[PDB]
């Protein structure tokens, strides 16, 4: 049934399972045209797909190109999400296929479902948890990469970075999703904690900047502290 | 006009003919129902005065034999049988009828309701749904379960509908995912339609005979299988215009027919609402949608 705070700890367990998230699919910019209607202007893409055990970000780069004619995108947009999902699956050895898809919208359930068909042992989850994936293309590396794309690519990372040599993947996946949800509640404010210190750099191969055990108690920290104002100012409260 | 005897009424019970009910005291002298209208189907159906539980009944066609009811005292139920010997059962027959312990099938002339109910229903197809090879007529009750209920346990007494399931390979073809799910006319025209039903009329014979189990019956597996096939119809961009305009004619019969008390358990409201409102058939069903909206506007 559906992932929520009861069940949270199967995350970390030894069962593959990747969460999907569709909210960057469809990206556009509304604008006025000459006559002064309304129009939409693609942007490029992707699907968020991640093993919230290893890190490992299997990053499907969706090019405006697939729009072209196509009528209904936000409903095109979950077909093609089940479409790139299922041929990831495919593409992976048996023995790294999931055994669980947990998607983190319901509107993507009856599409993911009826692409695998062909694998019924593969459980098609929702979730009860309001995570915050949709800030992904908040972390820069990842955004450039998108924009940059002029076709269909997949990228692979590993969202992370080497925390996992220092820390479990329960605490690793919390790091990310305070991250995260600082990164979607006040970008601004969240990247100048990240940045502030010029010393703490991010290496080529990373994400994140490279903070030692202190320092990263230090910025979670400053991320709650965050969040919790944001909060107060959204609710007057 | 045909006749199916009663050997007696042993236990106080409500008797069913197609739509019309006659309550029968313990031991009262009843033998039977005269006056048949042979070319259609019919069923004669049960419900005790003590258990309230199990409706049963068995559909049957005069013209392919001489069938009577004779209750059973260690079944504990009304059975019906065929009479092999021809002679026998005209005698049985006219007895009957000449001390009148008979009653006669209510029909009213201008009344075509039981004819549009089983238009398209064949015993020859109810005979393959419900199989039991060595009798010529068909069993039928509240609880028996259809191969779909059983696939998600007695298989000899399961109720064998043509399975539907809009989320199965049967249903997608590879490649055509979106295609095949939010518009289902390749399944309901080359897989049901052109592979499996051969024609729309053995389709909407089992639709009408679903409709029927549910509503005699109370078989919710019935009810299941009853909305299934309108749904792929509704659900279907692509629909012979022959086919849109007999199915409103078989819905408004159905949805007149109902009894009004138990549209809250025989109608399934998000298949209605779709069908009327949201689907590629909302404008198609004229008919059904006005008797809906001016008998269940609440369902709705």
């Amino acid at each position: 049934g559906a992932m929520n705070s009861s069940n949270y700890a199967e995350l970390f367990n030894n069962d593959i399972k990747l969460f999907v998230d569709d909210t960057n699919v469809y990206r556009v910019t509304v604008h006025k045209t000459f006559e002064g209607n309304v129009a939409t202007k693609a942007i490029n893409g992707c699907i968020f797909t991640l093993n919230p055990k290893t890190g490992h970000l299997f990053l499907k780069i969706i090019h405006t190109s697939v729009w072209a004619g196509q009528k209904r995108l936000s409903q095109l947009a979950k077909w093609k999400t089940a479409e790139e999902v299922s041929a990831l699956v495919r593409s992976l050895p048996k023995e790294e296929q999931p055994k669980q898809i947990i998607v983190t919208r319901k509107a993507m359930l009856d599409p993911l479902e009826v692409h695998m068909l062909d694998f019924p042992n593969i459980a098609i989850r929702p979730t009860e948890l309001r995570l915050p994936f949709s800030a992904a293309m908040s972390i820069d590396k990842l955004s450039d990469v998108v924009m940059k794309a002029t076709e269909p690519q997949m990228v692979l990372f590993n969202i992370y970075d080497d925390w996992l040599d220092r820390i479990s993947s329960y605490t690793a996946f919390s790091r990310l999703t305070l991250l995260l949800r600082a990164l979607k509640t006040n970008e601004e404010s969240a990247k100048m904690i990240l940045l502030s210190d010029p010393t703490i750099t991010i290496k080529s191969y990373h994400l994140w900047p490279s903070f030692t055990d202190e320092q990263w108690i230090t910025i979670e920290s400053q991320m709650r502290d965050l969040i919790l104002t944001e909060y107060g100012r959204k609710y007057n409260v | 006009m045909n006749t199916v005897p009663f050997t007696s009424a042993p236990i106080e019970v409500t008797i069913g003919i197609d739509q019309y009910s006659f309550n029968v005291k313990e031991n009262q002298p009843f033998h039977g129902i005269k006056d048949i209208p042979i070319g259609h189907v019919h069923v004669i159906h049960f419900q005790h005065a003590d258990n309230s539980s199990m409706r049963y009944g068995y559909w049957f066609d005069c013209r392919m034999g001489n069938f009577y009811i004779q209750y059973d005292p260690k079944d504990g139920l009304y059975k019906m049988m065929e009479e092999r010997d021809g002679a026998k059962f005209e005698n049985i027959v006219h007895n009957f009828k000449e001390r009148q312990m008979m009653v006669s099938y209510p029909k009213i002339d201008e009344d075509d309701t039981w004819y549009n109910l089983t238009e398209f229903v064949q015993m020859d197809k109810i005979r393959k749904i419900v199989r039991k090879d060595e009798n010529q007529f068909s069993y039928v009750d509240s609880s028996m379960t259809t191969v779909q209920e059983n696939e998600l346990s007695d298989p000899a007494h399961s109720l064998n509908y043509t399975v539907i399931n809009f989320k199965s390979r049967e249903a997608i073809r590879p490649g055509h995912e979106m295609e095949d799910f939010l518009d289902k006319s390749y399944y309901l025209n080359t897989v049901m339609l052109q592979g499996i039903f051969k024609n729309s009329s053995n389709y909407f014979g089992e639709l009408q005979f679903a409709f029927l189990n549910a509503m005699f019956f109370g078989n919710y597996g019935s009810s299941l299988q009853w909305h299934a096939m309108i749904e792929l119809i509704c659900s279907s961009a692509t629909v012979p215009k022959h086919m849109l305009d007999k199915l409103d004619e078989i819905l408004y019969y159905q949805i007149k027919t109902l009894p009004e008390q138990y549209s809250d358990i025989l109608l399934n409201e998000r298949v209605w609402n779709i069908c009327l409102y949201s689907s590629f058939q909302k404008n198609s069903l004229h008919n059904t949608e006005k008797i809906m909206e001016n008998k269940y506007p609440e369902l709705l």
